[PDB]
RNA sequence: UGAAAUUGCAUUACGAGUAAAGAUGCUCGUUACGCGCAGCAGGACGGAAAGACCCCGGGACCUUUACUAUAGUUUGGUAUU
RNA sequence: UUGAAGAAUGAGCCUGCGAGUUAGUGAUGCGUGGCGAGGUUAACCCGUGGUGGGGGAGUCGUAGCGAAAGCGAGUCCGAUA
């Protein structure tokens, strides 16, 4: 995946730029990482980005 | 490549005022003139840069 | 819409106080220690535009003054 | 007493509008243009010279640079303040230079190419050692 | 009962010439009454398709150790750890 | 088109239709009108009554020369040449 449960982090899109600067377009996709979750007492899996996780809102 | 551009600067004040060319085999050394520099306002000695 | 000016004749062409056109003279950008002090005197200076030149530039200048 | 139908247009005025492509007897066909090429059907560039490298390209590229705070100093000269000021003008200021010509809200510089016959207190924003000079010649003065 | 392609025109001969170098139409001559019907295909450079060959301009697709890029595959770093 | 009655192109025929336009307070001339060392407003406001009045912010002319500081009927290169 590439969108975060929470935060709602998505991809952007930008260009490959090579030497020729011949631009093409390419995408840069969130650090999603897929983690158990205990929310609640609800155990579940979410996609969540490297950001949240590593702010800590995600309760796992 | 075997006559290279050489660039006379004053021997006082270290100032390239000329350049001109030299044949490096026939003359491997650096050159020694006696040119007018102009900031020196006179005839100094000019010597070939390293 | 206004007409835009060249670029490059506004970067290259000067008009004067009597509506002539100058230019700066070519060629002493570079390879200048085979030329004499003559022909750097010749080319260091200001060059005036021929008539037709200077009618071309001041149709590319949109009222441009010139640099 | 003209009434409307007897205002007609100064002879010369009115140049008639050349209608073209309308038969021979005019710019007819061609319309002014002749016969086949680039020129039958748009137009050239004025930058283009045909592949050759263009006057524009050849020519040095002028460098430099502007000073991005320069001022401009509004000139006035010894004649024109003479002129203005004929009756010994006591006391010139940017007003007076205004009211006459100096194109004002800019400052005020003056000029010395002139004679100055008459005693004159011109008060401006800088002047020209020749103009100073004739100035107190004459018996005048320069302030600011 | 009833089309068609075609069609600048018309009261649309031949010979030897001449001319954008291959003429019903120009020159010099020769021949020929007016109009139809069935036929034949030598010519009208016959009709049909803005030559499909050639060259010049543009395009398309194809190829490769042409150029510049890229999906993919792969290397290591780093985050997840 | 060097050159076409051309056996080079297009047109069967008539009627209708079918190609140098318009916009910029664009660029540059000219004619003409106004004002004139001055000329001119843009937005907008008033006139629900319009095509008139206001509005001078700006803008061009009023000094040039220099890369520029700057100097200035001079300036720049130069040695106050
Ligand atoms: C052996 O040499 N002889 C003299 C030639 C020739 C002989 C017998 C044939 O049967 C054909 C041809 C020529 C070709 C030309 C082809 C072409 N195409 C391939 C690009 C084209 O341009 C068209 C077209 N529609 O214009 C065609 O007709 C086409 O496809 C076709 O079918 C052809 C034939 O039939
Ligand atoms: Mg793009
Ligand atoms: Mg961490
Ligand atoms: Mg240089
Ligand atoms: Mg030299
Ligand atoms: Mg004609
Ligand atoms: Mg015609
Ligand atoms: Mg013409
Ligand atoms: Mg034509
Ligand atoms: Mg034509
Ligand atoms: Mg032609
Ligand atoms: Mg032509
Ligand atoms: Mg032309
Ligand atoms: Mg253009
Ligand atoms: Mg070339
Ligand atoms: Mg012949
Ligand atoms: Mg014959
Ligand atoms: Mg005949
Ligand atoms: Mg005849
Ligand atoms: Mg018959
Ligand atoms: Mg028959
Ligand atoms: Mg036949
Ligand atoms: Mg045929
Ligand atoms: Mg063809
Ligand atoms: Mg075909
Ligand atoms: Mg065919
Ligand atoms: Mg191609
Ligand atoms: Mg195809
Ligand atoms: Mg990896
Ligand atoms: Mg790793
Ligand atoms: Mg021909
Ligand atoms: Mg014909
Ligand atoms: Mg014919
Ligand atoms: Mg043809
Ligand atoms: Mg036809
Ligand atoms: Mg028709
Ligand atoms: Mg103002
Ligand atoms: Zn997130
Ligand atoms: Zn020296």
């Amino acid at each position: 995946a590439a969108v975060c449960d929470i935060c709602a982090k998505r991809p952007g899109f930008g260009h490959n730029v090579p030497w020729s600067k011949k631009k093409t377009n390419r995408r840069w996709s969130p650090n999603i990482q897929r983690v158990r979750v205990v929310e609640n007492g609800t155990h579940k899996r979410m996609n969540v980005c490297t950001s949240c996780l590593k702010a800590g809102r995600v309760s796992r | 490549d075997v006559r290279p551009k050489i660039t006379l600067a004053c021997t006082e004040c270290k100032e390239r005022n000329y350049i001109t060319k030299k044949n490096r085999r026939n003359n491997p050394d650096r050159m020694e003139m006696a040119k007018f520099c102009p900031r020196c306002r006179k005839h100094t000695a000019h010597r070939e840069t390293r | 819409p206004k007409m835009k000016s060249h670029s490059g004749t506004k970067k290259r062409f000067k008009v004067t106080g009597s509506g002539k056109v100058t230019a700066r003279k070519a060629g002493k950008r570079h390879l200048n220690e085979h030329k004499s002090s003559r022909v750097t005197r010749r080319l260091t200076g200001e060059t005036v535009l021929s008539k037709g030149e200077a009618a071309k530039v001041k149709k590319l200048l949109a009222g441009h003054p010139g640099r | 007493a003209i009434e409307l139908h007897d205002l007609k247009p100064a002879p010369g005025a009115h140049k008639a509008k050349t209608r073209v492509g309308r038969g021979e007897g005019s710019k007819g066909k061609t319309a002014g243009r002749g016969t086949k090429g680039t020129g039958a059907r748009k137009n050239v560039p004025e930058f283009f010279a045909g592949g050759q490298m263009p006057i524009h390209m050849q020519a040095p590229k002028l460098g430099g640079f502007h000073n991005p705070f320069r001022t401009e100093y509004q000139v006035v000269n010894l004649d024109k303040v003479e002129a203005l000021f004929p009756k010994g003008g006591k006391i010139t200021v940017d007003d007076l230079v205004s009211v006459g010509a100096v194109r004002d809200n800019e400052l005020v510089k003056v000029l010395g190419t002139g004679e100055l016959t008459v005693k004159v207190d011109l008060v401006v924003d800088a002047w020209s050692k020749s103009a100073q000079e004739k100035i107190e010649k004459a018996g005048g003065s320069v302030t600011k």
